C-alpha cells in the first residue's frame, strides 16, 4: 500500500 | 468500498485538478516566492502556477505516474507533504479518494459540473492560511501515494517508498477543507498540522 514517493527531489530554485 | 475503475476521463479531471491544486499549495504556503508564479486561468479562475519548467515538469511527471492508477480505482490518498529544513514534515494536503457502497445515490456530477465543484477546492485552499500557521523558511515538497491493498511509468522518474521521516507528524491538528461527492468517487482536501513547528 505503500506510501510511494518520487525518488528525485522536489527542484529548488 | 466498491470496485469500479474511474476510467480515464475521470482519472485525467482528477490528475489536472491535483496539478493545479499542487501549484496553488505550493503558493499559499510559500513554499516557492511569488516570482516563479504567474497567473493562469483553471477551472475559469485565475490560479497562480509555477513558470519554472523543471518544477513543472517534475510536478506533471509524478501526476503522469498517478493517472494510470487512478483510472483502475488504485489510489486511496496523494498528499503534499511539506517537509522543513530538517526534513520533518510540518503540513500535508491529503486528497483522500474512496468509493463507498451507495456512493452514486444522490451524489453529485463531476463531469456535467468541473468547475462549479472544483473550484470550491481552489478557494479552500487559497484562503487556508486562516486556520495555518505560518510555515518555518526553507520549506520543501514532495508528494506522497497511498495506494489500495489490492506506477514506474516515465523514463527516468523512480518511486521509492516513502521513510518513517516522510510520514511521522507528532500531534497533528487536523483541519477539513472540502468534500466533493460525485458518481464514481468520493474526494475529500483535509489538511494535517504539526501542533508547534
Amino acid at each position: 500500500s505503500g506510501p510511494w514517493k518520487p525518488a528525485k527531489p522536489a527542484p529548488s530554485v | 468500498r466498491q470496485d469500479l475503475n474511474f476510467g480515464q476521463v475521470v482519472a485525467d479531471v482528477l490528475c489536472e485538478f491535483l496539478e493545479v491544486a499542487v501549484h496553488l499549495i505550493l503558493y499559499v504556503r510559500e513554499v516557492y516566492p511569488v516570482g516563479i508564479f504567474q497567473k493562469r486561468k483553471k477551472y475559469n479562475v485565475p490560479v497562480q502556477m509555477s513558470c519554472h519548467p523543471e518544477l513543472n515538469q517534475y510536478i506533471q511527471d509524478t501526476l503522469h505516474c498517478v493517472k494510470p492508477l487512478l483510472e483502475k480505482n488504485d489510489v486511496e490518498k496523494v498528499v503534499v507533504v511539506i517537509l522543513d529544513k530538517e526534513h520533518r514534515p510540518v503540513e500535508k494536503f491529503v486528497f483522500e479518494i474512496t468509493q463507498p457502497p451507495l456512493l452514486s445515490i444522490s451524489s453529485d456530477s463531476l463531469l456535467s459540473h468541473v468547475e462549479q465543484l472544483l473550484a470550491a477546492f481552489i478557494l479552500k485552499i487559497s484562503v487556508c492560511d486562516a486556520v495555518l500557521d505560518h510555515n518555518p523558511p526553507g520549506c520543501t515538497f514532495t508528494v506522497l501515494v497511498h495506494t489500495r491493498e489490492a506506477i514506474q511509468v516515465i523514463k527516468d522518474f523512480p518511486w521509492i517508498l516513502a521513510d518513517e521521516q516522510d510520514v511521522h507528524m507528532h500531534d497533528p491538528r487536523l483541519i477539513p477543507l472540502k468534500t466533493m461527492t460525485s458518481d464514481i468517487l468520493k474526494m475529500q482536501l483535509y489538511v494535517e498540522e504539526r501542533a508547534h513547528k
